[PDB]
């Protein structure tokens, strides 16, 4: 049962290693996409407020 | 856009671009028909034919010829309908649904009649 | 709406500042060859690797040369706008977004790196140091840009069915 | 799996650290854009006056 | 302008010649394609007969004759042209494929695509559904060496169950020179059809496990041959 | 061929024959499309599109039009380059490499720049 | 050889007698849509039964409307002749 548990752990851990590396790449690029979306939303919110003070002046 | 507003101008330029591309495909359409176009052009031409027909209307003066009543479409409903047409919300309706009809609720009624 | 094929200016690169002669010095010939290639390849099923690269560059240049009325660019903003196209910095930006990229970048450069515009206006040239600094800013900005990215086939058997 | 989980932990920590860098640079750029459009607003008010 | 109109008449007068030439070439190629269909027909009829005899003797436990317990995926083979100018031929094929997809996803199977012909490969390059494998160079002159490879790849994707629970083919059925339609056929799992009323070497099961992959290959080949006749 | 010599005359006539067949084919290529054509006609079109561009030149008076300095191509090099082009010896080069270029040495330097 | 669509009367329909107006009140459209349906379906393999019925009706309306030279029909006969075709008795 323990030699079976070594094969089960080795196969599960290798499969999870590939899954966890894929998740490391996906989490980093997803956080950069959220940061880029927030940056362009703050930059466009600044331009919209700037256009509002322009037409108010 | 300084006079009609940003949305109305944007919609009117999308319609004119679609009809311009369709008129610049008409020299191929006249020989081969629609299917020999590329998919990005054939997608365009299907909505171009729907827009070209949805610019028709049952006028109040037309009742003396057609017997059908006239229709009035307010500017807001006109912009909304062509915004939806150019964004491609109505490509599933047949071209005969758009002839001589006033506004979206009447387009729906005519599409149900087919 | 300039028909880049037929339109011409026979004084050419005598009627331009040195920096515009650098970044745009063949741009009419590149865009007329693009309109010729785009007319020709409009129905080809596929294209050569260089033909694809030209036909996808021209679409960046045409979207870059669109301009709304009453938006005059200063020449110091025009030379940077054309620099994005002719050096291929826009080649990775999707065609639909090229105008938003051009507007946002000319605002960014004018906000943080006004020494680039100042240099072009004072010296009339892209100096190699201003070109290296501008390229850095284009590549720092490209990271911060939010782009839009039945009948059933039957085996017959000649025996009765089981109960 | 220890390498892969350490790569995930480090990639998440790196992502938040440079995310804080990007949002701080975008906050600076937004404040600059707002100052520049305020200077444009002043130049338009001067044109009208 | 008269110079423009004369140029357009010279253009249209060359195009009239070039389309009339290719109408007459297509009027030749429909006779060649019907000849290849009728030359392939007697083999398909005799494999069908041999398969009915082997199935009559078999236990019928072969994978290609049983429904999968979970309908995980369905394979769709779409047959279309390499050359253009075919008119609505590819539009009808791809419209019957998208009807089939709406049915399959209504049952609960997502389709996975296999494609023959460069035009459907372009259509499913534009619409963002992936193609698993394709072939292109033969849609106007399909040789058996092509249908072999197609049917190997389809059956290997069925038996892998990363695999499909059923598979289909979408193509136009040439029924006359004046009448063709796109049709969709389920190629696997096959039905069995009991109907009212041999020695086998080495055994009927061993032959039936060898012959069903060949039957799927001859049914794919007969579909490429009718597609090439209806293309022309 | 009495005055310019047969080596010039043959090449000038083969270039004119190719460009003439290309202008006969532009009407078909605009509507039916290049892949419809025969392998011999389609090869000729891929030669004519290169010959068209290789007849263009960076002139010394066009310094202001092009920015690059002008070039002079000797007659012997002109005949050798078009004798190669008409027999397909450059069909492997990109179509853009011939445009505005002053002879074979500059054609090679431009093709290897792309 | 009346070419419908491009043939029209803009004062007519006010003067056309009630019975003729009841029988012909769709016929102009039913012919124009038949001419476009036939121009399409002349180069198609097959069509739906409703379109095939509208094609056959249209062809029998065209055969209904032609008439020989120097045979002018009284209106009391024209309304009946158009009734035959529009009510589907010719199907």
């Amino acid at each position: 049962a323990e030699r079976e548990a070594m094969l089960a752990k080795t196969a599960a851990d290798n499969r999870k290693s590939a899954e966890q590396v894929a998740a490391a790449q996906a989490d980093y690029e997803k956080e950069m996409a959220e940061a880029r979306a927030q940056a362009s939303a703050l930059r466009d919110e600044a331009r919209a407020a700037g256009r509002s003070v322009v037409d108010e002046k | 856009p300084a006079i009609v507003g940003d949305e109305h101008y944007r919609v009117a330029q999308e319609v004119i671009r679609i009809l311009q591309r369709y008129k610049d495909l008409q020299d191929i359409i006249a020989i081969l028909g629609i299917d020999e176009l590329s998919e990005e052009d054939k997608q365009l031409v299907n909505r171009a034919r729907r827009i070209e027909r949805f610019l028709s209307q049952n006028m109040m003066a037309a009742e003396q010829f057609t017997g059908q009543p006239g229709s009035t479409v307010p500017l807001k409903e006109t912009i909304e309908a062509f915004d939806k047409l150019t964004k491609g919300e109505f490509d599933h309706l047949p071209e005969q649904a758009f002839f001589l009809i006033g506004g979206l609720d009447d387009l729906a009624k005519k599409a149900e009649s087919l | 709406a300039i028909n880049v094929g037929v339109s011409v200016s026979r004084v050419g690169g005598a009627a331009q500042i040195k920096a515009m002669k650098e970044v745009a010095g063949s741009l009419r010939l590149d865009l007329s060859q693009y309109r010729e290639l785009e007319a020709f390849a409009a129905f080809a099923s596929d294209l050569d690797a260089a033909s694809k690269a030209q036909l996808d560059r021209g679409a960046r240049l045409v979207e870059l040369l669109k301009q709304p009325q009453y938006s005059p660019l200063a020449v110091e903003e025009q030379v940077v706008a054309i620099f994005l196209g002719t050096q291929g910095h826009l080649d990775s930006v999707p065609v639909e977004d090229v105008q938003r990229f051009e507007s946002e970048l000319l605002e960014h450069v004018k906000a943080s790196h006004s020494d680039i515009f100042d240099g072009i206006r004072e010296t009339k040239k892209l100096s190699e140091e201003a070109e290296e600094k501008l390229v850095s800013v284009i590549n720092e900005f490209k990271k911060g840009f939010q782009a839009s990215d039945l009948e059933k086939e039957s085996v017959k058997v000649r025996k009765p069915a089981p109960k | 799996l220890a390498d892969a989980d350490a790569m995930h932990a480090k990639a998440l920590a790196d992502a938040k650290a440079e995310s804080e860098k990007v949002t701080e640079e975008a906050k600076q750029d937004s404040e600059r854009i707002a100052a520049q459009l305020s200077e444009q607003a002043g130049s338009e008010a001067e044109r009208i006056k | 302008t008269l110079r423009e109109l004369r140029g357009r008449i010279r253009s249209a007068g060359s195009i009239k010649k070039i389309t009339k030439a290719q109408e007459l070439i297509a009027t030749s190629r429909i006779a060649k394609a019907q000849a290849r269909v009728e030359a392939a027909r007697p083999y398909a009829a005799e494999i069908t007969n041999m398969l009915t005899e082997l199935a009559g003797a078999s236990a019928l436990d072969h994978p290609l004759l049983v429904e999968r317990k979970q309908p995980k995926r369905a394979g769709v083979l779409v047959v279309s042209s390499d050359r253009g100018l075919c008119g609505a031929y590819n539009a009808n094929v791809l419209r019957r494929a998208e009807e089939l997809f709406s049915l399959l996803r209504d049952e609960g199977k997502d389709p996975v695509l296999y494609v023959v012909g460069r035009k459907a490969l372009g259509y499913f390059s534009f619409r963002q559904r992936t193609v698993v494998e394709s072939w292109t160079g033969f849609s106007e002159r399909p040789t058996y060496e092509n249908a072999r490879e197609i049917a190997d790849t389809l059956v290997n994707a069925f038996m892998a169950g990363l695999g499909v629970d059923e598979l289909h083919i979408v193509f136009t059925e040439f029924r006359s020179m004046l009448s063709q339609t796109a049709v969709a056929r389920r190629a696997a799992p096959m039905e069995v059809e009991y109907v009212g009323e041999y020695s086998f070497e080495p055994d009927p099961e061993t032959l039936f496990d060898a012959l069903l992959p060949r039957y799927i290959a001859t049914r794919v080949y007969a579909a490429l041959l009718e597609a090439a006749a209806s293309e022309s």
